[PDB]
């Protein structure tokens, strides 16, 4: 039940970590969703140094700072990662236990996805632009992004649709369905009284019993299954 | 320039949050509107099965 | 008055009439929407009921 | 036809855009306290109501200038006598930033409220500002892309059911007439199992 969606999302984040070439997976060839979920969701150094690589991919000046911090300074790495993720609008600066791995798995998964999204994919491998002097790259990249954002914001805000996206409503429903859709205080009682994860199971359970009973009756009635079409 | 980019960040994140709160409200009643029509489907399909 | 056709196709979203526009103006590119896809399946308990029906 | 708006509206002294935009920003900030504080001066059509409106705007904005303190352009009542030029613009920019933060502190989730304090942190490093900014821009696109998926899939799933329930509403009526042919014939049910 439940955790099957947290197991599946751990595989999504793990295959994306391989696509984005995480060196903290070099030789770490897991094929079990439980082991993959535990690598992303349990309190480990392996996971904390993955979170440090994700932080270094998004914001390289943290890589000097976190490599200055030892094994015996890991609970200091945790606070500078949480403080970075707060500055980056991902968690609170005291959200240390999301950074360690004691938070609920869906919160860890949602946090790791919001790191992997910002690590744009290597689609046009521009081989030389990896290590030419960052101190004469960063200000250009800030000005170009400020320009992209001025153009994109000025041309988003020129659209007549630009208040509807910010306040969306939809109605596919024609007149011959609106008596049902107005019957809220009667019909929503049924919609809240269904036990769902039970109801789905008992439906397949009865379908299997009736299929077995129908099979057995046809394996008995074999002579009556003979196509003697000339009955009249 | 640093206050300029952080004025664009505030525009973007304000719009995202304004969308999230109004879009989840549409999705919440859109599922209930589909459920209120699957109630009508189920009973009608089952009545038709007895009549068959 | 005019009336809507009950057999009109799916109407475009306020989002599509903003995304199509920002692509046509070159302030977005498809590669920057591809690297922003979000496969959250919608109305999944309306499907849970439909599958029982 | 008598009140200019848009970017350049305060490059010159403009009382009518000042009246409108300040009543608006107080009205999106606190809709009840706007409807009280301006109750006796709105709209400022005359020379007494102009003085009372300018007093009320200056006293609410001085509270914001004391509440936000060093983050806010120091509010002085002379600014509203001839409302325009870049010292009026700069006050209106920080006022708009404050009203947007007073919406992030209202319209973000109970787990996401910290985004207000993050956007109150004036980062001084252009690299972490660029990283925060890309993350904000991509979070915007991801919600804009799911707005299509919700509006489009709600139409797809509804139009399917709008057919299936119309189809079944006619098949039911065919069956309920075929039934009323057999209701004329069968009056020999109790005979059946005896005669078998």
């Amino acid at each position: 039940m439940t955790g099957g969606k947290e197991l599946g999302a751990a595989v999504e984040l793990y295959e994306r970590l391989q696509m984005l070439s995480c060196p903290c997976l070099e030789g770490v060839y897991l094929t079990d969703p439980q082991s993959i979920y535990e690598l992303l969701c349990t309190p480990s150094s392996h996971r904390l140094d993955i979170l440090q690589w994700l932080c270094s991919r998004i914001y390289p000046p943290v890589q000097e700072q976190l490599s200055s911090l030892k094994e015996s300074q890991t609970d200091t790495k945790v606070k500078e990662i949480a403080k970075l993720c707060f500055d980056l609008m991902l968690c609170h600066f005291d959200d240390l236990d999301l950074i360690r791995g004691h938070a609920s798995p869906f919160k860890q998964i949602s946090f790791i996805g919001q790191l992997l999204d910002v690590i744009q994919y290597p689609d046009t491998i521009s081989s030389n632009v990896i290590l030419e002097s960052l101190s004469h790259s960063t200000e250009k990249n800030v000005v170009t992004c400020i320009r992209e954002n001025e153009e994109l914001l000025k041309e988003l805000f020129s659209s007549p649709h630009f208040q509807a996206t910010l306040s969306p409503e939809c109605n596919p429903w024609p007149a011959d369905f609106k008596p049902l859709l107005n019957a809220e205080e009667s019909l929503q009682k049924r919609a809240t009284q269904s036990s769902k994860g039970k109801d789905m199971s008992n439906s397949v359970e009865a379908l299997l019993e009736i299929s077995s009973s129908l099979k057995a009756l046809k394996e008995e009635c074999v002579d009556l299954c003979s196509s003697v079409t000339d009955g009249d | 320039m640093v206050e300029m980019i952080e004025s664009q960040t505030l525009l973007l994140t304000y719009l995202t949050i304004k969308m999230q709160k109004n879009l989840f409200r549409l999705e919440e009643k859109a599922e209930r509107n589909l459920l209120l029509v699957n109630d009508q489907k189920d009973q009608l399909q089952e009545t038709i099965h007895m009549m068959k | 008055m005019m009336a809507a056709n009950p057999w009109s196709p799916v109407q475009p979203s306020a989002a599509s009439l903003l995304l199509e526009k920002c692509l046509a103006a070159g302030v977005l590119s498809q590669n920057a929407l591809d690297q922003a896809q979000l496969e959250a399946p919608c109305f999944s308990h309306a499907e849970e009921l439909q599958r029982i029906t | 036809v008598h009140v200019t708006f848009g970017v350049n509206m305060f490059d010159k002294p403009n009382k009518d855009a000042f009246y409108v935009v300040f009543h608006f920003l107080f009205g999106k900030l606190d809709n009840v306290r706007c409807k009280e504080v301006f109750r006796y001066c709105w709209p400022p059509l005359d020379k007494k109501r102009d003085a009372e409106f300018r007093k009320a705007c200056c006293e609410w904005l001085k509270k914001i200038s004391d509440e936000v303190g060093a983050g806010f352009p120091q509010v002085v009542a002379s600014i509203f006598l001839s409302p325009g030029g870049p010292k009026f613009v700069h006050l209106l920019y920080h006022f708009a930033r404050y009203v947007m933060l007073q919406h992030i502190k209202r319209d973000a989730d109970a787990g996401n409220v910290f985004i207000s304090e993050a956007l109150q942190s004036k980062i001084q490093d252009p690299q972490k500002a660029l990283a925060r900014n890309k993350l904000a821009r991509q979070k915007y696109l991801k919600v804009l892309q799911k707005e299509n998926l919700v509006i489009e899939e709600y139409q797809r799933k509804a139009q399917l059911l709008i057919k299936q329930i119309r189809d079944m509403r006619s098949e039911h009526v065919a069956l309920q007439n075929q039934q009323k042919l057999a209701e004329k014939v069968d009056r020999k049910i109790s005979d059946k199992d005896e005669n078998i």
